[PDB]
């Protein structure tokens, strides 16, 4: 259930998933590295009914993964809210800005 | 007897020719330009344009602008990013313009590459993640310096009636004006009011783009007005696109370059869906729809072919439209749009689409 | 059909075409240049693989230089794979398996081209 | 509150990695080895190749070792040809050697990038066009070597039963055998006798190779062997891997990396396809062909998949084969291969799949 771009955790995901990728969904493929920025989503738990706050770090400084491409938009706004935007590069501040994949790392309600 | 040469010219003229920014996602390091000409669908030739690569061509016709990122070893070692300047005839390199490394990497907006317009300043999106716009010097090759006053906006809209000025949207909802003088640094600057409620009514960053005014349309189909004919931004909205029949079936405006203008009729074309609601922003278009600015009515809807992008040609009265993969050419001297024909397999991942100029003047 | 500008684009465009019969590459006819011309921007690589192709429309067999256009990425286009009298790499140059761009200024390949040489 | 995490290990062990070499040759700035489970199909990793990779894992199993070229601006400025060291388990990248800039740029066959029994040396194709083998030292970090006596031939099979020997398929239709010394520089040589006619019946480059000689198979379905039990070479050939129905059809081998050899058994495993003719030596399997080697007969023969490629894991009685996409594992224990699992879309454009080593 976790490699379905409809994962309730995924809710605003542009990217491939690390756990399609040789990660999980919050760790990053043998020889890619986190990105420190991010942007988050705000999505709904199918279970207890609240929402949570996801962290979407990139895995960085290998090329395209190429699978469990998700385009998942609830809650993302544009550039101008920067850090709700998801058609940016969150890699880009990396030492390598190649990006790999995207997990999707639950920081709390 | 026969004997293989290089060194020709793109074989269709510059009139007959579209440029489609192939993101290559799957690949996002070998993007390129596909050129094409819109008469026939005949492929004419490409730029390659490396890791995210993003494209323009120079007001006066001349040359391909484009905006990339390379390191030494690809994922690994220095990185450079830069502007490169193309012959648009020979589509060969010419130039390579350096810039500090952090220009804008995402998807293909038009507003993160743009120019003056009189040609004589490259303007574009940094992001380190701080934004900053960066200008570049076109006669000196230089990048110039960030204009660190845009911190907190997001992408560039040039105003035509002026020769080097550009607005750009903040994260108050307001427009920043910028105002360059002869040597690309700013010159003067002034802040709009507040446009948009961006909790309320967040817009979407692509312009419908007039000479003296910019309309902006909603994620919840409402529409606003940027009026630059004097030295001060006059800012207006909401007005719906909507009617009653339509706010019943819960149509909104999705996709990414998914509005333009048509400046001598005043005609605004959208991509709209039905069932919107929060997260279908970027969703393909189910129809194409034609507003007239001045009564703020709709005078046509016709078919969206899963369109995602658009551009106008105010020169031959065309629009085209992408969607991901194919380009659709239209005819609007008219109200209702008229499908001329369908490029299929133009670029595997484009969210951009653009003619070579002509005339503008 | 020794004049591939006269004839159908279509008929020039085909994997199928009489002289592209050792082509393994993108023909360069569907890439914005023609059968005997690199697309704007690429440059001819001055060493080749050799096929020797029959003509059905005259009945004779010609010598055909597969030469490569160099220093852009992959047209994608027409991709090609045809291996009439190609040899392995003990016979180099009879072998398309390799990259005959691979001695240019830029090796990196972008499309290929079918030059009549002779009979 | 959950950290994302770098610096994890692949998460099977080496014994079940396969590493799938895509060209990806719509992109092919962009190759890259992608590492699989070959008992589930999990994909676990990858390594970017930058233009043209090409790839092996290391004898002891510890690295893996990539060849690609770059350019300081990938379509114009200074070319870098490189061999580059990654670590196995942790798939990073550890060290760049340089090579002179005449590395082979062509499809993944097995005999363009290999190693020397023993491991100390990597052993390379080079295409100038003019050909030589390139040496490099792997302990030193350096390009130590250029065997200009290989200029002519094509290819590289090291030998199983010497530590760092090595033979090369020649324009003369024989073979040359380099035997390096421990400093990597060409220590001896030598040439057979013809082993087949380069004009009438040519042999595909790819070896089914035992521990002490190896197989080849021709455009027409002849075999060829070269016996290296001694200091110099031996070759015979031809015998038909064809009987009178076989050839009734038309049947002939065709594909890429096309055969394999089980070294316990001597069976030999052939890619084949009906109306041959002409043009069709890298045509698709009809069938794999399982053919005893010391009788010179058939004893089985089984669909194709319409695969291209193939190798064979010894210790597991194992083969793959690779139809450009997916990769197709087969239990070889017993003389009939039976199919046990497919791996759907392990590639783009690959031709070559390899094993871990698991030997040590
Ligand atoms: N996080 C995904 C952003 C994205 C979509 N398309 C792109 C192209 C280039 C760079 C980023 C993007
Ligand atoms: N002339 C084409 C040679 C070729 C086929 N596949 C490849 C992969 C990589 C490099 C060259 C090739």
């Amino acid at each position: 259930e976790v490699n379905s771009c409809d994962y309730w955790r995924h809710c605003a995901v542009d990217g491939f998933l690390c756990s399609c990728c040789g990660g999980t969904t919050t760790t990053c493929p043998p020889g890619s590295t986190p990105s420190p920025i991010s942007w988050i989503g705000t999505c709904h738990n199918p279970h207890d009914g609240k929402d949570y706050l996801i962290s979407y770090h990139d895995c960085c400084g290998k090329t395209a993964c190429g699978r469990c491409q998700c385009n998942t938009q609830t809650r993302e706004r544009p550039g101008y809210e920067f850090f709700l935007h998801n058609d940016v590069n969150w890699c880009m501040a990396n030492e390598n800005s190649t990006f790999h994949c995207t997990t999707s790392v639950l920081v709390g309600l | 007897r026969e004997v293989l040469t290089g060194g020709h010219s793109v074989s269709a003229p510059q009139e007959n020719r579209i440029y489609v920014m192939d993101s290559v996602f799957m690949h996002l390091t070998e993007s390129r330009v596909h050129v094409y000409d819109y008469t026939n669908g005949k492929f004419l030739g490409m730029v390659p344009t490396a890791f995210n690569g993003h494209v323009q061509v120079s007001n006066d016709g001349k040359k391909i602008y484009t905006m990339t990122t390379y390191h030494e070893r690809i994922t690994r070692g220095k990185r450079s990013d830069v502007v490169e300047v193309w012959d648009a005839d020979k589509l060969t390199f010419e130039k390579e313009i350096s810039l500090p490394p952090k220009r804008v990497q995402g998807l293909n907006y038009d507003g993160l590459f743009r120019q003056t317009t009189d040609g004589k300043f490259i303007v574009l999106q940094n992001a380190s993640p701080a934004t900053s716009i960066g200008i570049v010097d076109v006669a000196k090759g230089d990048y110039v310096e960030d204009v660190t006053a845009a911190a907190g906006c997001w992408s560039v809209i040039p105003q035509p009636n002026r020769p080097r000025s550009f607005m750009t949207i903040c994260g108050d909802g307001g427009l920043l004006t910028i105002n360059l003088g002869e040597d690309g640094k700013v010159a003067s600057q002034s802040r709009s009011k507040q446009m948009f409620s961006v909790k309320d009514d967040p817009i979407f960053i692509a312009p419908a783009l007039d000479k003296d005014k910019a309309h902006f349309v909603s994620y919840y189909g409402n529409v606003y007005s940027a009026d630059f004919s004097g030295d001060e931004v006059k800012v207006d909205g909401p007005w719906s696109l909507l009617n009653d029949e339509d706010k019943a079936k819960n149509w909104v405006p999705g996709g990414y370059n998914l509005v333009g203008l048509h400046r001598a009729s005043g005609r605004m074309y959208v991509f709209m869906h039905p069932d919107g609601k929060e997260g279908t922003h970027k969703f393909p278009a189910a129809e194409i729809w034609v507003m007239d600015t001045k009564t703020k009515q709709r005078v046509a809807r016709i078919p969206g072919r899963d369109a995602l992008s658009m551009t106008i040609d105010q020169q031959r009265n065309l629009m085209l439209t992408l969607d991901g993969g194919n380009v659709n050419v239209y005819d609007i001297s008219q109200p209702e749009p008229k499908l001329l024909r369908t490029i299929e397999g133009a670029a595997e991942a484009s969210l951009q689409v653009q003619f070579h100029p002509v005339g503008g003047t």
